[PDB]
């Protein structure tokens, strides 16, 4: 049973260093080369790098080649193999998923791969999210929408609930996109009918359990 | 007439059994004398394919050369990860002998006559000689400090050059001197003259296979420092010689530049002789004494490089020196050899 | 030098049908299946080998430089992208989308709300909302001017009710730059268009 173990979602500030290990197990690890991608949201795969793991001989791609170092520990019986990726200076881009992977043969095909560490170059420490209405001045039929807006606030996850949870049909809470300054911001909007506003009252409920913050907020126009 | 088998080959020497180093004491009670006349059964119209990458006899002297270094040169503390071993450490002359391979009877060696075979694929020369030719096993990271020459073309020797995982080997054509001395801290010392013309025509094999690339060459990417320094063994004791400034240069438009901080003219290289040992042989760390008092002076020259091609996307291909695997240097010997069956 | 592209980069199937995909490339290709926010899982090595505990309904066939990859009898439990690799190099790959109706989005602006511009800050909200396939273009005009670099889209995923997507796109400018201008549109295309949709607003 051979398992590719990776370490806990990292938050590290620009220009600091980041460790992700990986503690391989299970097989005639020596054997096999280890390669290391990282993911950036969508996109593709990129090819951080492979390491010797008797050797210790690291190969990267000129990209990286000086912020990133690839390195190994061996244990007692070599039954455990801890390798560890660090990248010095870090930057707004290098934000991304890291992929621990075995290198099975020379056809490079990758059978076993890692769970994935979330890391996040970002310095915001820790603040709440800033609630803001979504509503259309001019009324042009738009049949209607409407929500609220989640600004800068670090860091995941918000919960977004409508009504106090009473209302679920057409919610449509998306997905928080990571901002140039290091703060998060998603928004959430529900589609209700025309005829409803003014008659019906609509309050969306912002939640931020890291900073404790939970914002009730009312929209209309 | 014949096809391609596997057999336990037997080391043939040319050693003498009244030496005091380890060598000739290990190649008497090991290998059998030279011939010294071998039958050269040569003829042309007949094609064989080969492969370097997947040669059972490199693995062969692989084992013969771990016995030896094992029972040779003994450390003082072996460390093998939950036990140690504490035995006597005596110093002891220390210079390889040129070694040969032969094929029982009943099976023959298939030799390549192509002096411009790479390593893979077929051959249109082909002969038969029991043995193997005089190869001399010196154990060294990125360079290759004994070995032959093709007095043809610089050959490139790679298991696949678009495979980056794949350490690539350099059959050069001229031989580059090289002095490592320790004075009554050590260094090495290698003439520019001479490594900027092999660099130079280096160069122009690699950007044979690579034409649009400018080449470069840079220091190892990291790991031990029996990898990224140029590690080997002189009389018994294990120098580090720092490569920095070995590789340090860029070759584009059919001339290559060198920086490597040439103080004098001369490349020089600081090594230095530890004593704790990552081991080549068996994973542990082995432990030595102090070296020797007075002078430590070995000529050698080197006829073959050890790098590692970057993968990556910028139409400029860097190389940086490798090894770890000492079946790499013995794969460069035995390059133009194969074992096959008579039957 | 390894050359390799695959295509298509949208795909759509129902359940029980036979898909297939194409990937030109110059070396030992690999096939892989990627689920959302998880790992790539190996399937087919060597452009044709079959990766063992891999469900035998995935094949590929290798010739030349052309690469298939074959998905017959389609399964909800293979609706994720896939992509092919050679060696070092690997192509974003191809997303498997549960086939539905053309659908065009309805479309919706929002002005930034008074609280924001009393941090200097504006924020614009074009929504997307309810559409089929996923592919959409957003750009946004500030004064018949095309704005680039200054805004961020997040969709959300494929319902399991009615099949379709959402798509919200922000434009992030200062207060300082949105007290210069008036009219703020929203051009938004899409395959169940006749023609590009904009939906503006005036201060
Ligand atoms: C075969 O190779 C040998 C060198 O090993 C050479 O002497 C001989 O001329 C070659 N045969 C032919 C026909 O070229
Ligand atoms: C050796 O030559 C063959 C063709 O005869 C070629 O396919 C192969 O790539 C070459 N090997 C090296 C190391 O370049
Ligand atoms: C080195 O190889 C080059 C390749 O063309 C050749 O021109 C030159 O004569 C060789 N020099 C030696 C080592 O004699
Ligand atoms: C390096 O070596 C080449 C080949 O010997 C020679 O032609 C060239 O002048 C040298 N380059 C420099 C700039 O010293
Ligand atoms: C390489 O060969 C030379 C010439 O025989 C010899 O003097 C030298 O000691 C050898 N180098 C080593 C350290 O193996
Ligand atoms: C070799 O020397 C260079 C120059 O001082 C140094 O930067 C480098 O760290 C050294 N290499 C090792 C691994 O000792
Ligand atoms: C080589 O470089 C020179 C400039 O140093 C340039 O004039 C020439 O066109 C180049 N030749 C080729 C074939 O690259
Ligand atoms: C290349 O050599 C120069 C001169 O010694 C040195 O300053 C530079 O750091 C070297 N580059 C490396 C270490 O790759
Ligand atoms: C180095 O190799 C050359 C090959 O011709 C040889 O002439 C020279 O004697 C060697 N140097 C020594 C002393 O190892
Ligand atoms: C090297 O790998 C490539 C990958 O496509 C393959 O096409 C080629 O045949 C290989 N070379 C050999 C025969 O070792
Ligand atoms: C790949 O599949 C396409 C259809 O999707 C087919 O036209 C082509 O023949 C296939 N390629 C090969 C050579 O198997």
């Amino acid at each position: 049973q051979v398992q590719l173990l990776q370490s806990g979602a990292a938050v590290t500030k620009p220009g600091a260093s980041v460790r992700v290990s990986c503690e391989a197990s299970g097989y005639n690890i020596r054997d096999y080369f280890i390669h290391w991608w990282r993911q950036a949201p969508g996109q593709g795969l990129q090819w951080v790098g492979w390491i010797n793991p008797k050797t210790g001989q690291p190969n990267n791609p000129r990209q990286f080649q000086g912020r990133v170092s690839l390195t190994r520990h061996a244990s007692w019986d070599f039954d455990t193999y801890s390798f560890y990726m660090d990248l010095k200076a870090l930057r707004s881009d290098d934000t991304a998923v890291y992929f621990c992977a075995r290198q099975r043969s020379d056809y490079w095909d990758f059978d076993v791969w890692g769970s994935g560490t979330q890391v996040t170059v970002s310095s915001a420490s820790t603040k709440g999210p800033s609630v803001f209405p979504l509503a259309p001045s001019s009324k042009s039929t738009s049949t209607a929408a409407l929500g609220c807006l989640v600004k800068d606030y670090f860091p995941e996850p918000v919960t977004v609930s409508w009504n106090s949870g009473a209302l679920t049909s057409g919610v449509h809470t998306f997905p928080a996109v990571l901002q140039s300054s290091g703060l998060y911001s998603l928004s959430s909007v529900v589609t209700v009918p025309s005829s409803s506003l003014g008659t019906q009252t609509y309050i969306c409920n912002v939640n931020h359990k890291p900073s404790n913050t939970k914002v009730d907020k009312k929209v209309e126009p | 007439v014949w096809k391609e088998a596997k057999t336990t080959l037997f080391c043939a020497s040319d050693a003498k059994a009244y030496e005091k180093e380890v060598h000739n004491v290990w190649a008497t009670h090991a290998c059998v004398p030279t011939d010294p006349n071998p039958q050269e059964m040569v003829l042309a119209n007949v094609t064989e394919n080969f492969n370097m990458w997947k040669n059972d006899m490199v693995e062969q002297m692989h084992e013969d050369i771990i016995s030896l270094w094992d029972e040779s040169l003994k450390p003082c503390v072996k460390l093998t990860g939950g036990s140690a071993i504490t035995q006597a450490c005596p110093k002891v002359s220390f210079d390889p002998i040129p070694l040969h391979y032969c094929a029982p009877a009943g099976f023959a060696i298939l030799k390549c006559n192509n002096k411009t075979f790479n390593g893979t694929g077929p051959c249109r020369n082909v002969s038969t000689v029991q043995c193997t030719h005089g190869i001399k096993p010196v154990v060294s990271t990125q360079l290759l400090l004994n070995g032959s020459l093709a007095e043809e073309e610089i050959i490139i020797r790679s298991e696949n050059l678009t495979n980056n995982a794949k350490t690539i080997i350099v059959h050069l054509n001229e031989s580059v001197n090289i002095v490592c001395t320790r004075p009554n801290q050590a260094h090495c010392n290698i003439n520019e003259s001479k490594w900027n013309n092999t660099l130079q025509k280096v160069g122009e094999e690699l950007a044979k296979h690579f034409p649009s690339k400018t080449i470069k060459f840079e220091p190892s990417s990291g790991g031990d420092l029996e990898i990224t320094t140029h590690s080997f063994n002189c009389r018994g004791e294990f120098f580090y010689c720092n490569t920095s400034d070995l590789f340090n240069g860029t070759y584009r438009n059919g001339t290559y530049n060198h920086t490597g901080r040439s103080s004098n003219g001369t490349i020089t290289l600081q090594c230095k002789i530890k004593q704790i040992i990552n081991m080549w042989q068996e994973v542990g760390r082995a432990i030595y004494a102090p070296p020797i008092e007075g002078e430590i002076t070995c000529n050698s020259n080197i006829t073959g490089l050890l790098l590692l091609r970057d993968g990556g996307q910028n139409d400029t291909e860097t190389f940086r020196p490798g090894g770890g695997d000492m079946r790499d240097n013995w794969r460069s010997e035995l390059y133009k050899y194969k074992v096959v069956e008579i039957k | 030098d390894i050359q390799m592209t695959q295509s298509p980069s949208s795909l759509s199937a129902s359940v029980g049908d036979t898909v297939t995909i194409t990937c030109q490339a110059n070396g030992y290709l690999n096939w892989y299946q990627q689920r959302r926010g998880k790992a790539p899982k190996l399937l087919i090595y060597d452009g044709s080998k079959l990766e063992r505990g891999v469900p035998s309904r995935f094949s590929g066939r290798r010739w030349g430089q052309e690469y298939n990859l074959t998905i017959n009898n389609l399964q909800p439990e293979d609706i994720a992208t896939y992509f092919c690799q050679v060696y070092e190099f690997v192509v974003p790959g191809t997303r498997l989308d549960l086939k539905r109706t053309v659908a065009a989005p309805s479309v919706f602006i929002f002005p930034p709300s008074d609280e924001q511009l009393k941090s200097g800050t504006a924020s614009v909200v074009c929504l997307l909302n309810n559409f089929y396939p996923r592919e959409a273009k957003v750009q946004w005009k500030v004064d018949n001017a095309l704005q680039s670099g200054n805004s961020q889209e997040s969709v959300t995923e494929q319902d399991s009710k009615d099949s379709t997507y959402s798509l919200s796109s922000t434009l992030t400018l200062s207060k300082a730059d949105y007290e210069k201008h008036k009219v703020y549109a929203c051009e938004v295309t899409h395959q169940g268009l006749s023609s590009p949709v904009t939906k503006s607003f005036n201060r």
